[PDB]
């Protein structure tokens, strides 16, 4: 386990490290993506089909 | 409009045009049976009449009912525009109450019948194409410019 892995056994403990994220968002990347939805929603229904 | 041309009573019998195309005959009109009445074609004659237009003035005529991007970018206001959607769908639930009766009913009345029985209070299947559009137009442009806001905008 020290050596395929981690978990160096010090001071009476194996010892865990950092294991989490940020989690950013934006939200606003759809809003070129979910603009081009809506064109395409006007577009067919004013189409003559 | 009109215009017209005054004609000699003496060349009555004599002719007054010499009609060497159609131009002035059988366009824009025959003559109406109230004008008719009083003149064509006694005593004068009528006369053609178009409209010639210079390219500049052609040019602002077309563009006056326009804005400035004010008016391209509003976005009316929510509290209203869920109040007016929570208004038209309101009745729009009655108007599809009245729906299923009138579409199961269907009495076997050769349908002229059914066209004459419902001028009077009768209304399924035209407002319901109507509020459909109204509140089709409204929510894209509502949406759709408040997008533009956040892509344009920072």
């Amino acid at each position: 386990y020290a050596k395929k892995r981690g978990w160096v056994l010090g001071p009476n403990n194996y010892y865990s490290f950092a294991s989490q994220q940020q989690k950013p968002e934006d939200t606003t990347i759809p809003s070129t993506e979910l603009a081009k939805q809506v064109i395409e929603y006007a577009r067919q229904l004013e189409m003559i089909v | 409009i009109d215009a017209f041309r005054l004609i000699n009573a003496n060349m009555m019998v004599l002719g007054h045009e010499p009609r060497q195309t159609t131009s002035n005959l059988g366009h824009l009109n025959k003559p109406s049976i109230q004008a008719l009445i009083h003149g064509l074609n006694r005593h004068y004659y009528s006369i053609t009449i178009n409209y010639r237009k210079n390219e500049l003035e052609q040019k602002m005529l077309l563009n006056l009912h326009k804005k400035s991007w004010m008016e391209g970018l509003t976005l009316q206001d929510y509290s209203e525009h869920c109040k007016h959607n929570e208004s038209v769908v309101k009745e729009m639930l009655e108007l599809a109450k009245n729906y299923n009766k009138a579409v199961e009913e269907e009495d076997k009345m050769t349908p002229e019948q059914l066209a004459i029985k419902n001028v009077g209070k009768q209304d399924p299947k035209r407002h319901l194409e109507e509020h459909v559009d109204v509140l089709m137009t409204s929510n894209i442009v509502q949406c759709l410019a408040a997008m533009l806001d956040t892509v344009v905008f920072k």
